[PDB]
């Protein structure tokens, strides 16, 4: 649900790489979601 | 699969001459010619410009990168050293502009590798920007490479500077645009009548 | 009642808060209107900023300019002399620059005005210039015309913070500064001191 | 002499800018003058 703000193309490398980062700070994940 | 991808895009004398998005394991180094890190060559001069006295001080440049510039993620940190000749003095600022107005950031060492970038810090200001903060956390990297940074000149006078863009960073700063963050100023003056 | 075969091509590269968000190239005999057909000149419609820009505060702001502009920045060759006029709304800004810089280092060259045209480059002084540096003066002419729409020029504020900043190039006038590098001058300062150990 | 010169320019974008690129020439015989000497 959050990716869907992932307006722009990109590769899959690119997203993994977000992924990553959301997986790794739930509380970077936390204010994406409280933005909303 | 801990790699970050890198778009590199150069510029001699203020003309975009090439530009390679590249997602490799062991990071990249920015070379002169054709070691762990990617090897991503950086063109003759003779491919996209015309003045010969720009040409042959790019040609010279290009000719002392050694093993190159290598800039790799490693945890927390973006990583670089400075493998050959070439003093080169770098900033994080943004897409179109190198100048930050804050002179570099620093210099890249030679005898070991040295932080250029910590995610740790970007991810505090990611969240008070979706929080609004107003600023939006900056991510591009430039590289001067064999001159001192453009504090008193436009950096279009230098002879080759290196964008280099973690594309996963951009990523995540457009993210909290499209959920509704804005840097824009409130200070802000139409001129319309 | 512009003459055909006399108007230039224009290279319009149009940014928003320092992204590039369109390029078109122009030549018509009319010249061109910058806008958001009556009058004369081709528009070149500027893009709504929902097709590349995600800040929604910036897109509101460029929404805003660009739909003041009215029948458009008018810009067209008659003569020695390069023309604008502002048809709208908006207060703009002109400069004559570089191709990826907009700020010269004297802030702007003038403002565009909007009762009668005003000009905006003059011929006589490239060619003069053109031919110094052919000669050796070591200075290429400028010709790329930067146009600050809706807010003033960026003197103190990085040219990236502008809502909507335009380039426009007469393309036979790059076509002729590179002509001159090939032909072997070349601006390099000297000056230029290399760090390298 | 005018094609010569035209043929330098690497990358012509346009067969208009190449036409505009001529009509200075001819219009400015002082400038063709100072392509040929350098």
């Amino acid at each position: 649900d959050l990716l869907r703000t992932l307006k722009s193309p990109s590769s899959p490398q690119q997203q993994q790489q977000v992924l990553n980062i959301l997986k790794s700070n739930p509380q970077l994940m936390a204010a994406f979601i409280k933005q909303r | 699969g801990e790699e970050w991808e890198f778009e590199v895009t150069a510029f001699y004398r203020g003309r975009q001459v090439f530009q390679q998005t590249i997602s490799c394991p062991e990071g990249l180094r920015l070379v002169g010619s054709e070691l762990p890190g990617w090897p991503v060559t950086l063109p003759d001069p003779g491919m996209s410009l015309t003045d010969r006295g720009v040409m042959s001080y790019v040609r010279h440049v290009l000719s002392c990168l050694g093993g190159g510039l290598a800039l790799w993620r490693a945890g927390q940190w973006l990583w670089a050293q400075r493998l050959g000749h070439c003093h080169t003095y770098w900033a994080v600022s943004e897409e179109l502009l190198p100048n930050s107005g804050h002179g570099p950031d620093g210099e890249v060492p030679k005898d070991k590798e040295g932080g250029v970038f910590d995610l740790g810090p970007f991810i505090v200001d990611l969240i008070t920007f979706t929080e609004g903060s107003g600023r939006s956390p900056r991510y591009a990297l430039w590289f001067c490479v064999g001159e001192s940074w453009p504090q008193d000149q436009p950096w279009t006078k230098r002879l080759v500077m290196v964008k280099v863009v973690p594309t996963c960073l951009r990523a995540l700063v457009e993210m909290a645009r499209v959920g509704g963050a804005s840097s824009l100023e409130n200070t802000v003056d139409l001129h319309i009548s």
